[PDB]
């Protein structure tokens, strides 16, 4: 089709900033570009059609410009409700329709470190034949963080799943759970369960750990 | 308009057949194309295939080729996508696009999108949650504030709701998004931050209500030895 | 007196060396050198070699394209014929004679050669005039509500012939005379002495006025008008790049065209006039070959200017060369 | 060279204008070579108005035996006039030609504008082609209501006026049907603008004009006919085979509405060919293509044309680059020819 390449991949800007995101189509599609605002668990809202013409019933802080291969969406003044993924699109009335990869607009605040907690699996959890060790990183900013699971100092990979909460309304922090899932049989041959958190807010990797018995 | 409501919901087995059908109304389908746009959960918007009334041009996306057979009706404006091969990437909150026809040779974006009804492709059976306590952190992060929670594991269909102390506690609660496990059953943790000093002096019970199986489990969370 | 008059010869090298006789029976080497004759012969050969193809092409191309058959090209065909008269009447004769180093066809030959050369050059002269007239009439439009047709063109062509005969025929009936010019291998018109006894004087006046001054006025008038018109038109049409380029091109061409008319006949007129106003002006024999050089070369440069540098002819020549 | 000078003199005359016999019209440059002889600009000395004068040379008439064609064009145009058919003002003869003097269209012809719009990007964009197609349809309709099959229509016979509106012209290859026939044989028209029926020598109705409309619309946008490539036109025999056998190809430059519309007209078989089926010519007008056109305003000439011709730079053909045909190789006129020549003049 015609590949749609979004730029930047992500950005972090404060409320009341002028934010411009760019979209480059691989092939020129003339004036036939749209822009969407997607906020999780909602229908996409069309912002711009025809590369630069505002859609009706969309705020006038959104505008688009430009043609050829390089298209732009501009938000004149950022709002705390402009936390969203923005998608560009090429349209054709006799060709395919293809979407971008999304531009993540993050609402910025001061850097914060995570409070790191590690939770044992209970004996009740062990009865199902699985041991889940859950690590909580609470109230940190930026959203990005790396959790590394080590059991006995042995790197755990391909058996842990991460989930990050959507931005807190408490103060605009993020929390992250990393859940390491092991068998009971592996768990009982281990002892030291350590969650190492590497993050921008931290000045060194912080390890929280417990020894088996809970 | 906004009235592009899916009436083709419900679970359908992989490789099965269910005809997703747009309850399109508030316009006349012959100056528009009702091509199927799928908002996959927590993932970006994509195109399935072109739909046309009089013009009768239909073209697939290069990844749904012959896994769906487009069809259309102008007597109710319903556009039916036949399902006949499915994977697990055909799980989405389906929407019906609506795209203007030109006023010379003009291409616009998609004016409206549906309200959706979830369509799932899964082989997993119904089964309520097993609810396990995620015991207090007190062997590290001692003193001050401690965190504790409940792991709500092995449930299907979604959702599952987790409250604390019959809804009396809901402050400081972070209920994480569900992760699809290898089994085909969802799991999530719900955590709450409490004073370390309140532990073993206050009971924290998570009240888990899984509506699809009507399975309610109150699971006590207490410091372990 | 710059030569020596005789009964039917005029050596432009005066008799004072005591060897100057009739160049119809005496080998000339006392007014030119053998090398000069070789150069003369080379030059005459050249003029035939260039002149004949150029003029043949002009006639040839017209039969093969519809748009060339139109009235306004008749005068151009006529010009090409005129040039060919000069080639076979003048140039060829002079080429033959030069290699003997004197004129070997005698007094009668001199009259023949002089008739064909003059006839040729005069039809050419009047062609250039008629052509300028046609261009002036068509573009500047002094008379309106008339259509230029075949008949008008034919009249124009006929006129050049009549005027040419009016010049070429008089020296054969004793109103002036044809006598050797230059290195004595070509015969021109006598004007080197305006001598009453041979009737040179009256003829020279007639020639200078009717066949030089009249043409000169007409040429300047017509082309002056044409350039004026085209500048004005172009000024009112600066909405096209083409018209501006054309305006420059046409002006350049017109300068070339005017100069080409001047070069050809001005030498004859200049020398003749000076001699008429004052007699006792001595010139060499080679000096009298100079007007002939300028005139004779017009058989090459006139069709180059008036045929080759026109868009229509160019296209037609390219088509014909690329199979036609 | 001289050709630019002649064009400049025409422009000079136009400027003055903006602000019988050969002794009644001052003559300028040719503007084309029509079907029969020259078509040159000319001007009345008695009112100072510019006209085109289609001269039909006596010589060229004898060669092609074009006596029938001359009479047809005269009688039809003389009687039939609209807002999309050029007015005929005079029919006289001169010394060497028969003359039809018709109103100016000093805006050039559509064929000229295909390549003049941009040399390296020929053909119009979608709005401009659509607009012109609608105007052509109105002209064709006017012929059909009078029961006239044109049997031709091509870009070079669609002339623009000064405003930028187009009109059809030249009805010399036409036939007016009588009541008692609805179809007739022939071979009239210029190859490639002739419908399948015409080429096979079969009977045909009004349908052939709608085939020609299709060819015209396609050619405006793609800068080539359906049956030949860009800046190329194949021999009559090959072209005849193309029209009969080849299915039309399209780029995506066309909108879906214009594509579909063009296909409907370029359909081979009169019964399935959109246009006049002896019901209405307004069935054609119902196609979605014309949702961008207001027919009532179009017919009243109230819509603003997409391109407006310059009134200083003329878009008529250069003189020496117009068509040509041989004049006689010595061939002297018959008594019959002379009698036609006197008769033609009015
Ligand atoms: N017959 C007419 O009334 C006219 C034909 N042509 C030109 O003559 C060419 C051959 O028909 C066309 O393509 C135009 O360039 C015209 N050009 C300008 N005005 C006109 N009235 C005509
Ligand atoms: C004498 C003479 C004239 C013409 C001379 C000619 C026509 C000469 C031709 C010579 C040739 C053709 C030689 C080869 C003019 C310029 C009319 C006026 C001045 C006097």
């Amino acid at each position: 089709d015609i590949q749609m390449t979004q730029s930047p991949s992500s950005l972090s800007a404060s409320v009341g900033d002028r934010v411009t995101i760019t979209c480059r189509a691989s092939q020129s599609v003339s004036s036939a570009v749209a822009w969407y605002q997607q906020k999780p668990g909602k229908a996409p809202k069309l912002l711009i059609y025809s590369a630069s013409s505002l859609y009706s019933g969309v705020p006038s802080r959104f505008s688009g410009s430009r043609s050829g291969t390089d298209f732009t969406l501009t938000i004149s003044s950022l709002q705390p409700e402009d936390f969203a993924t923005y998608y560009c699109q090429q349209s054709s009335w006799y060709g395919p329709f293809t979407f971008g990869q999304g531009t993540k607009v993050e609402i910025k605040r001061t850097v914060a470190a995570p409070s790191v907690f590690i939770f044992p699996p209970s004996d009740s959890q062990l009865k199902s034949g699985t041991a889940s060790v859950v690590c909580l990183l609470n109230n940190f900013y930026p959203r990005e963080a790396k959790v590394q699971w080590k059991v006995d100092n042995a790197l755990q990979s391909g058996n842990s799943q991460e989930s990050v909460t959507e931005q807190d309304s408490k103060d605009s922090t993020y929390s992250l759970s990393s859940t390491l899932t092991l068998s009971k049989a592996d768990y009982e041959k281990h002892k030291v369960y350590a969650c190492e958190v590497t993050h921008q807010g931290l000045s060194s990797p912080v390890t929280k750990s417990f020894n088996r018995g809970e | 308009e906004v009235q592009l409501v899916e009436s083709g919901g419900g679970l359908v087995q992989p490789g099965g057949s269910l005809r997703l059908s747009c309850a399109a109304s508030g316009f006349n389908f012959s100056s528009y194309s009702i091509h199927w746009v799928r908002q996959a959960p927590g993932k970006g918007l994509e195109w399935v295939a072109y739909i046309s009334s009089y013009y009768g041009s239909t073209y697939y996306a290069d990844s749904v080729k012959g896994r769906f057979t487009i069809s259309a009706d102008t007597s109710k404006n319903t556009a039916y996508l036949q399902m006949n091969s499915l994977r697990a990437e055909d799980t989405a909150v389906y929407y019906c696009a609506r795209h203007e026809y030109g006023w010379w040779n003009d291409r616009w974006g998609l004016d409206y999108w549906g309200q959706g009804t979830l369509v799932t492709v899964s082989s997993a059976s119904t089964k309520g949650p097993s609810v396990f306590p995620l015991a207090p952190s007190s062997k590290s992060t001692s003193g001050g504030t401690a965190a504790l929670g409940c792991l709500v594991k092995d449930y299907f269909p979604e959702p599952v709701t987790v409250s604390w102390n019959s809804g009396a506690l809901t402050s400081g609660v972070h209920t994480f998004p569900a992760v699809l496990q290898s089994s085909g059953l969802y799991s999530l943790s719900s955590v709450v931050t409490v004073p370390s000093s309140s532990l073993g002096t206050q009971t924290y019970i998570c009240n888990v209500n899984h509506k699809p199986s009507n399975t309610k489990v109150d699971k006590k969370v207490e410091p372990k030895s | 007196m710059n030569g020596t008059e005789g009964p039917n010869f005029y050596v432009p090298f005066s008799n004072k060396t005591g060897v100057v006789r009739s160049p119809f029976e005496a080998p000339q080497y006392y007014l030119a050198e053998p090398w000069q004759f070789s150069m003369l012969a080379a030059y005459m050969f050249l003029l035939i070699m260039l002149g004949f193809p150029i003029n043949f092409l002009t006639l040839y191309v017209t039969v093969q394209h519809k748009k060339l058959r139109t009235p306004l090209n008749y005068i151009l065909l006529n010009l090409a014929v005129a040039d060919l008269f000069m080639v076979f009447g003048g140039f060829t004769t002079t080429l033959y004679t030069s290699l003997h180093g004197y004129f070997v066809f005698g007094p009668t030959g001199c009259n023949l050669e002089g008739f064909f050369a003059t006839l040729g050059g005069e039809i050419a002269l009047w062609s250039l005039v008629v052509l300028a007239i046609e261009r002036y009439v068509v573009v500047c439009k002094p008379m309106s509500n008339f259509r230029f047709g075949e008949n008008h063109a034919i009249m124009g062509v006929a006129f050049t012939w009549v005027m040419a005969l009016a010049c070429a025929a008089p020296p054969l009936v004793g109103w002036s005379r044809y006598i050797p010019e230059g290195m004595q291998c070509s015969c021109g018109i006598d004007y080197y002495t305006p001598h009453e006894e041979t009737n040179n004087e009256s003829f020279v006046i007639y020639m200078f006025v009717v066949h030089f001054i009249i043409p000169l006025i007409v040429i300047f008038f017509c082309y002056g008008q044409l350039v004026f018109t085209v500048k004005e038109a172009a000024a009112q049409q600066q909405e096209s790049a083409t018209t501006q380029k054309a305006e420059k091109e046409v002006t350049r061409m017109v300068i070339i065209m005017v100069i080409a008319f001047l070069i050809c006949w001005l030498p004859y007129a200049g020398v003749a006039f000076y001699i008429f106003t004052h007699q006792g002006s001595d010139f060499g024999p080679i000096f009298m070959t100079i007007p002939a050089f300028f005139a004779k070369t017009s058989a090459v440069y006139n069709p180059v200017i008036y045929i080759m540098m026109n868009k229509q002819f160019r296209n037609c020549m390219v088509t014909t060369l690329c199979c036609g | 060279l001289e050709t630019v000078v002649a064009n400049s003199a025409f422009i000079a005359a136009r400027g003055s204008f903006d602000a019988m016999g050969e002794d009644w019209f001052l003559d300028f440059r040719v503007l084309g070579r029509g079907g029969f002889g020259e078509v040159f600009a000319c001007q009345m000395k008695a009112t100072g108005k510019l006209y085109a004068c289609k001269k039909l040379n006596k010589k060229r008439l004898k060669k092609r035996k074009g006596y029938q064609g001359a009479m047809v064009e005269k009688k039809i145009l003389a009687k039939v006039h609209s807002r999309f058919i050029v007015s005929l003002a005079y029919a006289f003869e001169t010394k060497t030609d028969l003359c039809l003097v018709m109103t100016i269209m000093n805006g050039g012809d559509i064929r000229y504008h295909i390549y003049n719009v941009d040399e390296d990007n020929p053909g119009f964009q979608e709005p401009r082609a659509i607009f012109y197609t609608a105007q052509i349809v109105s002209g064709l309709e006017h012929l059909h209501q009078r029961n006239i099959i044109y049997r031709d229509l091509k870009p070079e016979n669609v002339l623009l006026d000064d405003d930028g509106n187009v009109r059809i012209s030249d009805l010399g290859l036409a036939v007016e049907l009588k009541a008692g026939q609805t179809k007739t044989k022939g071979y009239a028209g210029t190859p490639g603008f002739m419908a399948p029926e015409l080429l096979l020598g079969e009977e045909y109705d009004f349908s052939v004009d709608y085939f020609a409309l299709g060819v015209t619309l396609y050619e405006m946008i793609a800068a080539r006919g359906p049956f030949r490539a860009r800046g190329e036109k194949v021999e009559n025999k090959e072209l005849k085979q193309r029209v009969l056998e080849q299915a039309v190809t399209y780029p995506d430059k066309f909108s879906p509405a214009s594509k579909d519309f063009c296909e409907a007209l370029l359909q081979k078989d009169p019964e399935k060919r959109l246009g006049f089926r002896d019901g209405s010519c307004d069935g054609l007008r119902t196609h979605p293509l014309f949702r961008d056109i207001s027919w009532r305003q179009l017919e009243a000439g109230m819509l603003t044309p997409p391109f407006v011709p310059d009134s200083r730079t003329v878009y008529a053909k250069n003189i020496q680059d117009v068509g040509a045909f041989e004049e006689v190789k010595g061939v002297a006129f018959e008594k019959a020819d002379t009698e036609f020549f006197q008769e033609f003049a009015s």
